[PDB]
């Protein structure tokens, strides 16, 4: 029965606070990234005028 | 003041020398060597250069044997009470094989901002007929409400609907819709032409349609001009003009290929800088004015990208915006039409769009009690059928079953069908038959005796 | 003619002086090897212009022509079961000319053979009233596609010669006098690739296109001058369906554009449609196909048009009043050429390097799609239908390609991985696909069957979607308690996906089930579901019909692989249903 | 967009009643001191400072529409007359002023509200009052110097603002708080700074 | 026409400009005469009127701008190509190390070559014993196909790389197989190791080789592939043999591109590499194939690193786009001891279906390649339920499976990096394996084949 | 910036003894072999490479402070006398040639210190010495021509690192390795590169 609990709990764990908060980081960096990104080449861009 | 003086071109940007007079945003006509015409407007002017960037484009301008005429004038709209139930374009020109309009005054499309001092509060109630919107999320005469959906749902129809519904309690005719299509496919231009010419809608309405297809820059003067129309039927004429605009998205994206175009830094995921302030300059253009009989209501129709509400264009038009109806999947994929999820959207002027003389009196108590009982009723009906089933307290059983009975009765409606505020407040009161006396403290007793079965 | 003279050669960035009546965005001539290339931007007498094959052995002093036009292509007899490329060059006469079997640069020649003879019979009385888009007379360069000779734009008025004869594309077929003046007609009109050819009127398409597709047809159908998206990661299965719906749709022709395909995948399209019997004529595919073929390490502006240039020939035998469907496989590696050249053109790049005007071009592309009335008294009707494959880097729909595609497209088919894998095929997503056509779809088919079709098609989605939420319901608490009528819904579902869903395009029977076929499925399929929750209730257990139900399921299992001409037996297998669960009900 | 003079600048102690229980108990704003409101759209940053602007125990009451919508202009120049202060008995009116530059008015004016609203109240902050200037919003300021900035060519810092822009903002929280103002009687006057960001 | 001048105008860093040329092109080999009378070579990267600007390859250090002279060649790169070249070691530019005489050359060819008319390409129709079973049976190589390995630093990539082209092969005697070998950017202690391993095994003698090391010029790095596919191009495609192409490594040659690309003063790009890194590939990559009416082939192998072991890098994703499947190498399976660590799972062959089939392998192999696939994946899911619920939950059958997926891995695919298998070694071995299996779980193949195949 | 001639390259055979478990024992390093130490700031590079510089088991050892802590340096000069190893009973000190520049010290000196310390290293592997080289850090060489690309307005490659990083690193560990040095005498010598890298 312990088991049982134990094992149900971190299911909970795993569905409601684990997994979401791992998608929604996943979904953070991934987005810094691509915004960095935009920004250096943007600055490369005027550079390469000059 | 025609120039053969065209020194460059680079991409859809042109550059013209030895001219003066020219001024900023001022427009301008390019007659190219096989006789073809197109229009452009000055991005920018600098001593005798003039920066010019032309509307279709520059494919096929041979630069030394074509003329360049400036027009003296930004981009205008020929206006004109003949203008109801005439479908045009992007740019005003007639797309219905009608007469062309004979303009009483044109009108910059950018027009004014109105004086904060002038300005007059939204006030009296518009019925959409639509029970989720007209009870809940109240749409009010000068308000900006928009639609957040998304792809492959039925904004679409959404649209049709309110436009073919809308009406005042007001009078018979004084009321008028502006409907402006930006960036659509064609398929979804002919529906809308066509459900107003069947429904007779059009005996009402202005139209400009604007495609997917048709050049960036004529994406993002259409609702300018829609704008234009509306602000002089309603300020000049006396009208209550409600604008219907889509998609927000197709023209968030043209805005941003002409930003680019103008060799621009991108803000946050690749769009403008002023994105924010380009929205702004169209949604605050609704409202009433003192002294001014008419108003000017827009219901901003958009899709969320990948259904994200943190995405530039939902939460930007969230930011300028007076509240909003949100569109979800999981109850479109339940049969619920419209569906409409009465959580995450909210009206923030339904204060003066209801109360007696308005609407009759148990407008704002019933909303309350039934947008509270649906909060603590879904959660009950989703927590009875994750965990356990109809052992839910035998109180909040009967939630899940007005949940569920508030989904597929009251909300879901149909597209073809008009609730009158009469028809959905009489509606409501019986979903509120069901609980129990206790569950409705929100509304007080006298009310109760009056209309509750 | 004008010549110039190259003053700059870096990479592909060719400048040029002496440009003066050369225009924006034409095709012209770099170098002594004479490489095609196109006017990027013009500063005064200067023109930048970007070549599109190596620049290798090019420098200033060199002569550069322009050819008078932008890209364009020639419509014409001689365009059918040829395989040209993105800018329509024939790949067959290459090889003739050149004597090789692969391709060099500055090697240039006419798309059609303008040396060939083709018989020409007119259909039009002198002295008669005819304008653009008008028919004079036909060509039948092939049985069934019937070449119609067609007025060309712009031209209007007087029509004082016409015969009949053994002519040339090149030869005077006719002339027309006018207030422009007295020209000569041939078999053949040149169009820019880039703009569309104009239309009387475009009308809403609402004629579904058999696939034979049972996933498609059924549940997201696209109408014939519709516009469908297919995108998924590999062998997701995109080529098959692109090569299913390529054999078996009802349409006039088919353009095939590998828009930047490898080799060992574009030489199957090359072999095996000619081996490919048609429908009921008796003939190969390829007679009724026009192939674009273009390779990964091919010039990258013929990776780029090669969808336009397909678009404007399915435009061409459109406004002869075929219905045409066109082919786009695939257009990740199509916008990866527009990626490529924007790069070099230094443009401020949009999301994820592509163009800003990445949504622009695409639409521009599926709006020339659909259902129109071709110019002409005529008023006769053609349509476009564009099915293209998307392939996003690792399936992720949220790329450029992909957002900016389902923006224009009405129906879309996305291919999970999960589905690909444990052979799910077709591994269209029946939850996040949708058809904007499948309501009207649904009702005209409830007429040419006369059939509650759509309540059929409505009642199949929602026991897949109810599937959805028993799963998590599943998931989150566990397969109990099953409530005898959710578990059968579950079961149901199960056979929706597998004896439904699922159909091998290598299967020789499964590879099509026509409207007829998959009716009767489908009515099997939930006439079970139909009776068994009806017995359920007065009075039977779960599994006490899955144990009498076992050789009836297995029957309707295996209604995919039974034969058309013995579509009887699937109609048997229904009326098998309701007497063996009767069979257990008494008594039981 | 230069800080009127003071004598001396003192640590503000003395708390300022919101009538908003969940800031005056757990997290309070002294005057003088500066409090930042950011949050998503629908959140109730305006709403905030509204209540902010009517029921605070201050002398005066300066509003800067910055970059937002209009209605809630009119809604003030409305509203506050026939409200009453909690203290004094009189019309809310009496004690404050409004600054208004709308989203869709003048991009670069958006930025000199900022600077003629906390100019407003230095001025009245020398008279020895207790007064507090409310922003709304920073968010839109920023942006007006990101829009100015791309003209100018400059070279793009975070998000495309300039690279001066922490700077700026620094410098108009420091126009605000408890000071001793000029004159011979050491008066003390005070500027409580409450801004709205809006972030994406 | 000797087209030397001693004009000398600007040097900024690795670029030199040069004016008052004429009939200077682009992509033109020069050679610059420094006043010690230091000999370097370069290339002009932009040409403009009277001006062109170049790149020397050996750097630019000691030059002094007024004693120096510059003199154009008038040729582009090209290699001299002739039969005699297999059993020798060329370098980045086709020039000799195995201080072997140089070639008397048959012709010569620029390096770009051309492209392959697709009309003209045919079926790749048939087998390549590689001796990898991992490869041969799963992943499939057919004779014209371009099926990379992707790899990642610290990974066996090189000993592969040696073993495939040593047993590599065509079980046909009937026609001239050859391996054409080209190292970039390559170390030259691996790059030692490939050529000394070459010569143990006698692989020379079939084998032409093509060795650029890291510290070599970085134009010759991008040289150096398209030096090796000219001449896979001209032993197939004109002397009608069976060529093999391995090319390693990859990454390191977009590194190079990339250092070019900034020279120019081109801007990135996608992390990075420039935009035209697609094509850069494509044009290296699909240079292979089978041609209709034309004796030989070419069919590549090209190996490349994954930076911290992404699939979504530029360098493996792209890739994936011009070729047909790869072959992933893992360091989850090399730091268990499995050589080679190719995961079957992820890798794939798109081509594998045409090279198989009786006349080319045995009538089962589709059958045994489909099930030992299926069972492994099984095999592989039945340990992760054994760590989790113990070996006592599983079921019997599943047991046998978890059993399975460990000697799956343990002999059919741990060879070892000098362990050759013929095509029907490895087929009986999968029987073997699959014996291991219940008879009831065997029903799924053919009853023809259980019969005549253990 | 010219590497000394050799007659031939060789391949390293013999693993040098750094006395650390984990290295000799799993990742263990060849004389003539290169190996690098990639990590953030406070991982142990630098202690990693002292403790090799202690206990190797080849002739010579040459520590290159590159754009790194002064005191670092400072603490070889002290302690190095003092300790006793590991062969005659000598001090360490005996057997090591510094190359100090420090981080504040001037910019393009640091790709000098790199280039100087190789060239010290070619110079003992002539006469038949087994040498290990330290590079502390290889990225404050490659932050210096990053700064300097700069200067020069060049257009970079990733990160601000010019396009030509990676031929320049490929120069320096290829004038590492085991060879034979010129000559009659045919000696082998061997220089083994330990170097760091500091990712940002
Ligand atoms: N409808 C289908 N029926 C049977 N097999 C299919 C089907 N679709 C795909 N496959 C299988 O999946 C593999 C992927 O084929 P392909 O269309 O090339 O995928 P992609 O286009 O995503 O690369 C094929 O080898 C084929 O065997
Ligand atoms: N303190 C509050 N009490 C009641 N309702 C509030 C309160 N704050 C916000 N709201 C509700 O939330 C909505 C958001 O108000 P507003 O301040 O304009 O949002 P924001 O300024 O964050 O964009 C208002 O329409 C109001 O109905
Ligand atoms: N092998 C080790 N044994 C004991 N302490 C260590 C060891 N490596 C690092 N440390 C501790 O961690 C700190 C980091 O040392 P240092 O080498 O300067 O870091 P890095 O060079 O990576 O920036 C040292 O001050 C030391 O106290
Ligand atoms: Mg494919
Ligand atoms: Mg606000
Ligand atoms: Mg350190």
């Amino acid at each position: 029965a312990e088991e049982i609990e134990k094992t149900r709990r971190r299911v909970n764990a795993l569905e409601y606070m684990t997994i979401p908060q791992l998608e929604e980081t996943i979904y953070y960096i991934k987005m810094k990234l691509e915004e960095n990104e935009r920004a250096e080449v943007t600055r490369l861009i005027k550079v390469k005028n000059m | 003041k025609e120039y053969r003086t065209i020194k460059e071109v680079v991409g859809p940007l042109m550059a013209v020398e030895k001219v003066s007079g020219v001024k900023y945003e001022e427009l301008i006509e390019v007659r190219m060597q096989n006789g073809e015409i197109r229009r452009g407007q000055v991005l920018e002017v600098q001593e005798d250069k003039a920066m010019v960037q032309i509307f279709e484009g520059t494919s096929g301008i041979n630069l030394k044997n074509s003329s360049v005429r400036f027009l003296g004038h930004p981009l205008q709209l020929g206006v004109s009470e003949d203008m109801i139930g005439r479908v045009f374009d992007g740019l005003g020109r007639p797309k219905d094989n009608g007469p062309e309009i004979l303009p009483e005054k044109y009108l910059d499309i950018n027009g004014e901002v109105i004086n904060p001092i002038a300005r007059d509060y939204p006030d009296e109630f518009i019925q959409t007929g639509i029970s989720a919107i007209d009870h809940l999320n109240t749409l009010v005469r000068g308000q900006k409400l928009p639609v957040f959906s998304g792809s492959g749902l039925p904004h679409k129809e959404l649209a049709a609907q309110i436009a073919r519904q809308a009406t005042v309690l007001d009078s018979s005719d004084d009321f008028a819709v502006v409907f402006a299509a930006i960036g659509i496919t064609f398929e979804e231009a002919e529906f809308f032409m066509e459900d107003f010419r069947q429904t007779g809608a059009i005996d009402r309405s202005v139209m400009f349609m604007n495609l997917a297809n048709d050049p960036a820059i004529e994406r993002i003067a259409t609702p300018r001009m829609a704008l234009t129309a509306a602000e002089y039927l309603a300020y000049e004429k006396g009208m209550h003009v409600l604008v219907i605009m889509t998609d927000m998205t197709n023209y968030a994206e043209a805005l941003r290929e002409i930003s680019a175009a103008r060799r621009e830094v991108p803000g946050r995921r690749g769009y403008p800088g002023y994105l924010y302030t380009n929205l702004a300059t169209l949604f605050e253009r609704a409202g009433r004015i003192r002294g001014l009989k008419g108003s000017v209501t827009q219901i901003p129709i958009l899709t969320m990208p990948e259904d994200d509400k943190t995405h530039p264009i939902p939460d930007l038009t969230g930011y300028i915006t007076e509240g909003q109806i949100i569109l979800t999947r999981e109850l479109y994929k339940s049969g619920i039409q419209p569906p409409i999820d009465v959580l995450p959207s909210l009206s923030r002027l339904k204060d003066k769009g209801t109360g007696a003389g308005k609407t009759r009196e148990d407008h704002a108590a019933t909303m309350n009690q039934l947008f509270a009982a649906y909060a603590q009723g879904k959660q009950a009906k989703e927590l009875a059928v994750v965990l356990g089933e109809s052992a839910l307290s035998d109180i909040d059983k009967i939630y899940a079953k007005f949940a569920e009975r508030f989904e597929n009765e009251y909300v879901n409606q149909g597209f073809y069908t008009n609730r009158t505020i009469t028809e959905t407040l009489d509606l409501g009161w019986e979903l509120l038959a069901m609980l129990p006396r206790t569950e409705l403290k929100r509304i007080k007793d006298d009310l109760l005796d009056k209309y509750l079965p | 003619m004008q010549i110039g003279k190259i003053i700059k050669v870096s990479g592909p960035l060719v400048m040029a002086e002496n440009m003066s009546e050369a225009s924006i965005q034409d095709m012209c001539l770099v170098g002594d090897l004479g490489v095609i290339g196109e006017i990027i931007e013009m500063r005064q007498d200067v023109a930048s212009i970007q070549v599109y094959e190596e620049t290798s052995g090019i420098g200033p002093g060199e002569p550069v022509r322009s050819t008078g036009e932008a890209l364009s292509v020639e419509l014409g007899p001689g365009i059918i079961s040829q395989m040209f490329d993105g800018i329509q060059r024939p790949l067959d006469t290459f090889m003739e000319v050149t004597q090789s079997n692969f391709l060099g640069r500055g090697v240039q020649l006419p798309a059609l053979d303008h040396e060939k003879q083709w018989w020409f019979e007119a259909t039009i009385e002198e002295g008669t009233e005819v304008s653009a888009g008008d028919i004079i007379g036909y060509v039948d360069e092939t049985k069934i596609i019937q070449h119609k000779i067609m007025v060309p734009n712009g031209i209007k008025g007087t029509v004082q010669k016409i015969e009949s004869g053994s002519f040339t594309i090149d030869d005077p077929i006719c002339v027309i006098e006018t207030e422009q003046g007295l020209k000569e007609l041939t078999m053949m009109q040149k169009w820019p690739v880039r703009r569309g050819r104009p239309i009387k009127q475009k009308l809403n398409p609402d004629v579904p296109m058999i696939t034979g597709q049972r996933v498609i047809d059924t549940f997201f159908p696209v109408t014939k001058g519709g516009a469908a998206a297919v995108p998924g990661p590999f062998g997701a299965g995109k080529t098959v369906v692109q090569h299913q719906i390529a054999k078996w749709s009802d349409v006039d022709l088919v353009v095939y554009v590998g828009c930047g395909e490898r080799g060992n995948e574009m030489t199957d399209v090359v072999n095996e449609f000619p081996e490919l019997i048609d429908p009921n004529t008796g003939e190969s595919l390829m007679e009724r196909t026009v192939l674009i073929a273009n390779t990964s390490n091919m010039p990258v502006a013929a990776r780029e048009a090669s969808i336009y240039t397909g678009i404007t020939i399915a435009e061409y035998f459109r406004d002869m009043g075929y219905d045409v469907a066109i082919m786009a496989d695939s257009t990740s590696r199509w916008a990866e050429a527009l990626r490529e050249m924007s790069g070099r053109l230094e443009e401020m790049p949009g999301d994820e390097g592509y163009p800003a005007y990445l949504g622009s071009r695409l639409a521009e592309y599926y709006e020339r799609s659909g259902r129109v009335i071709a110019l002409g008294s005529d008023q006769r009707e053609g349509s476009i239908t564009a099915i293209s494959a998307v392939s996003p880097s690792g399936g992720d729909i949220s790329e450029p390609v992909t957002q900016n595609t389902l923006r224009v497209v009405k129906v879309f088919w996305g291919l999970d991985s999960s589905l690909a894998q444990k052979r799910h095929f077709p591994s269209i997503n029946w939850i996040q696909s949708y058809s904007l056509y499948s309501t009207e779809v649904g009702r005209y088919m409830d007429q040419i069957l006369q059939q509650d079709w759509s309540d059929m098609v409505t009642e199949g989605m929602r026991i897949l979607q109810e599937e959805e939420q028993l799963n998590e319901i599943v998931r989150l608490v566990g397969i109990d308690s099953l409530s005898d009528n959710d578990r059968l819904t579950l079961e149901v579902a199960k056979s929706i996906r597998e004896d439904y869903l699922q159909q091998n395009a290598f299967d020789d029977v499964d590879t099509f089930t026509s409207r007829e076929k998959q009716f009767n499925m489908l009515k099997v399929i939930l006439t079970f579901g139909k009776e068994a929750r009806k017995a359920l209730s007065l009075g039977a257990y779960f599994n006490e019909i899955m144990e009498g139900t076992v050789a009836v399921r297995e029957r309707i299992s295996r209604s995919k692989y039974i034969p058309e001409e013995e579509l009887a037996k699937i109609s048997s297998i229904n009326e098998e249903i309701k007497e063996t669960i009767q069979l257990i009900v008494s008594e039981g």
